[PDB]
């Protein structure tokens, strides 16, 4: 094999435990946005790192957008910092991975519907509705979206080696169900 | 008595009572009406389980257990009235077939015919 | 859900929009609904049946009906370009079979037929053409 | 007389079942505390005898708010003529 | 520097002084004071913003477009009116 | 209806000196340089809805959006404004409200 899964997405959320105020907040910042009748927060983006963050009125916020567990931690304490700028006395708490996302290729096309046939309990594959195949892991808990092509993608995990543990076990299936 | 119940009765019975309303309560009320213009007919088919729907001959319906029926059809014309103010071909039910009537195929042949059909003239 | 469950147990050949077509039930509710009850299928322990209702929707011959037979199986050992849904690739065996002969019938009537898209078939017929070597029986 | 289809029926049979055309007709388709009181006392004073459905209508604001006013400085008269209506 | 802007600009200290007329007889200051009014404007008429209204603004990863329409912007000292207005600005 | 952000604009700013020179100097009544103002929103209004037919386009470097109370605020940097003319604009700062 020799392949790591690269990662897509990873998920953190960041509760400073304050209340601010949302117009006074929007009428002063910069790189923020927010809307009260579509859904009352404010999103607050970084150019470094590309990431996002949805500010609620309770002290909460989500961080989303990264790649790496720091480039996910260092912007929430960019994210900490330019409540603290305004003039409010948030505080860098709560720091919990929500999810990581990784997506992959394996460069052979996969056998799909023997794969489904055989995995029934995990496998998931309705032609018309999902082009790919939805197989959920019992151990550790991962989803997996596999492609025909080879796409790989994976979710539901919050640390990096349940993600590369997911793919070692399931590459000598996906090795088995090959084609050309 | 088969075939005038099918020429003329068939649009005696849907024509005497060809429409229908719903008087709808409102403040500024309304009202709709569906109505039924010509009754249509068919040929002797079967719809089969999986859903062909092709034709149909008596000797393979004696065999099948069937019913020699065709299909109906109705030209619905719907309106609206808005107080009047005014702004579609429906199955409704196999009828089976007597058998020697004008809408029956085997009205139509010869001799030989019903020779190749396996039906004794 | 359990009306297409009849579609499967009984071997029947039933698709979401014609369910659509009669019920209203949002599609995205509808399949993770279908879903879990699966799964409690599964906890109380094949698109060739869908050609000649279409077959029977455009009144063809059993030679034509069983032409877009032999192509849809050969269809899929071929591969390449893989399933990309199979209702289209039925309706492509279809246009490719009808292409075979001469019936007056052409994209725009079967468009508005099985309710589909006039474009796609076209892009599907790209490398039907390509692949018009590997399906010849007679 | 009745005119006959004479066709390869299932053209005309597809029509009749589920067919995948749908619809293609028009037939039967179908707040601060301090703040929200003074305009419920600007309320009150043009309508005070007023049922909570029109209120929730001509407010269209915090209703959960609009509730807590409206118990607040307000006595919701239950039966009678002047129905769900504050005093 | 714009012929139409100067066609734009006399059609509106026009529409202004034909209306408030109405109420500089209400209110019986002068009629000649609102002459005065439209000769001062005029002589007073002889850092780039954009003043307008949005109606669709999409935004996709970091790509911004928004559908802009009707208003007046002035950059580098220089009038311009429009009508439609599209901004594919990129913020990294 | 009828909003105000066309009174900060180079007419907009224009007819507020020719108002106040009135006032402050002369002996011209107060509350009725509004109603003028009141009529500069609603002519200027129906003025660049009807009477434009310039289209622009613009490209550049976004830095800073804002929304705040259905006003878009947008600060482009290095931007190109493409009149039907292409104006080359360092830093355009871009203020949009609700038109509906």
């Amino acid at each position: 094999s020799g392949i790591v899964p690269t990662l897509q997405n990873i998920v953190a959320t960041v509760t400073l435990g304050c209340r601010l105020d949302l117009k006074t907040v929007a009428l002063h910042a910069r790189n923020a946005e927010y809307n009260p009748k579509r859904f009352a927060a404010v999103i607050m983006r970084i150019r470094e790192p590309k990431t996002t963050a949805l500010i609620f009125a309770s002290g909460k916020m989500v961080v989303t957008g990264a790649k790496s567990e720091d480039d996910s931690k260092l912007a929430s304490r960019k994210y900490a910092r330019i409540i603290q700028k305004i003039g409010f006395a948030a505080k860098f708490t709560d720091f919990k991975i929500q999810n990581i996302v990784g997506s992959c290729d394996v460069k052979f096309p996969i056998r799909l519907e023997g794969l489904a046939f055989s995995h029934g309990t995990f496998s998931s594959y309705e032609p018309e509705l999902f082009p790919g195949l939805i197989y959920r892991m019992v151990k550790p808990k991962i989803v997996l979206l596999i492609f025909v092509s080879g796409k790989i993608v994976l979710t539901g995990a919050k640390q990096r080696e349940e993600i590369y543990q997911a793919f070692e076990a399931i590459y000598p299936v996906l090795s088995e169900f090959r084609k050309m | 008595s088969f075939n005038q119940f099918v020429d003329y009765t068939l649009q005696d019975i849907i024509c005497e009572d060809s429409t229908l309303i719903l008087e709808q309560l409102a403040q500024i009320s309304r009202k709709y009406e569906i109505s039924f213009g010509k009754i249509y007919v068919t040929k002797p088919m079967v719809n089969e389980s999986d859903g062909v729907t092709h034709a149909l001959y008596p000797q393979e319906a004696r065999l099948r257990n069937l019913t020699y029926s065709s299909g109906l059809f109705v030209d619905v014309k719907k309106r609206t009235y808005e107080l009047k103010y005014e702004l579609g071909k429906v199955f409704i039910g196999r009828l089976p077939i007597m058998l020697r009537s004008k809408n029956c195929y085997l009205s139509e042949a010869t001799e030989s015919d019903l020779y190749k059909l396996k039906e004794c003239p | 859900a359990s009306i297409l469950i009849g579609c499967r147990r009984a071997e029947v050949a039933r698709t979401f929009k014609e369910i659509q077509s009669l019920i209203h039930v949002k599609t995205k509710e509808f399949g993770k609904t279908l879903n879990i009850m699966k799964n409690i299928l599964r906890g109380k322990s094949q698109n060739l049946t869908y050609i000649p209702r279409f077959c029977s929707h455009l009144g063809l011959p059993m030679q034509v009906t069983t032409s877009a037979e032999y192509t849809a199986k050969k269809c899929k050992e071929i591969k390449e370009i893989a399933g990309k849904s199979p209702i289209t690739i039925a309706v492509v065996s279809i246009y490719l079979n009808i292409l075979l002969f001469q019936i007056p019938i052409t994209a725009a009537k079967v468009g508005q037929t099985l309710q589909v898209t006039e474009g796609t078939i076209k892009s599907g017929y790209k490398i039907l053409y390509e692949h018009r070597d590997k399906l010849v029986d007679p | 007389r009745i005119t006959t289809l004479d066709e390869t029926v299932g053209v005309t049979m597809s029509h009749t079942g589920m067919s995948m055309r749908s619809d293609n007709s028009n037939f039967l388709k179908v707040m601060p505390k301090k703040e929200i009181l003074d305009y419920l006392f600007k309320l009150f004073d043009e309508y005070d005898y007023w049922s909570l459905k029109g209120l929730k209508e001509r407010t269209r604001q915090p209703e959960a708010h609009l509730k807590e006013c409206l118990d607040k400085v307000a006595t919701l008269v239950k039966k009678g003529p002047y129905a769900f209506k504050y005093t | 520097s714009n012929a139409e802007a100067s066609r734009v600009y006399e059609i509106i200290v026009e529409s202004v002084v034909n209306e408030v007329r109405e109420d500089f007889e209400n209110a019986g200051i002068d009629e000649q004071t609102l002459q005065d009014l439209k000769n001062i404007w005029q002589k007073k008429l002889t850092e780039n913003l954009m003043l307008c209204l949005y109606d669709k603004v999409t935004r996709t990863k970091a790509r911004w477009k928004c559908s802009l329409k009707d208003g007046v912007v002035t950059i580098n000292r220089n009038d311009y009116t429009f009508q439609k207005a599209q901004v594919e600005a990129e913020w990294v | 209806g009828y909003y105000e952000l066309y009174r900060r604009s180079t007419i907009g700013n224009s007819l507020v000196d020719a108002l106040d020179t009135l006032i402050s100097d002369g002996r011209i009544e107060a509350s009725l340089a509004m109603r003028v103002l009141e009529t500069f929103d609603k002519v200027v209004a129906e003025t660049l809805k009807d009477n434009t037919q310039s289209k622009l386009t613009v490209k550049g470097n976004l830095d800073t959006y804002g929304f705040c109370d259905d006003v878009w605020t947008f600060i482009v940097k290095n931007c190109q404004v493409t009149v039907e003319s292409v104006i080359s604009v360092d830093k355009l700062r871009i203020v949009a409200c609700n038109s509906k």
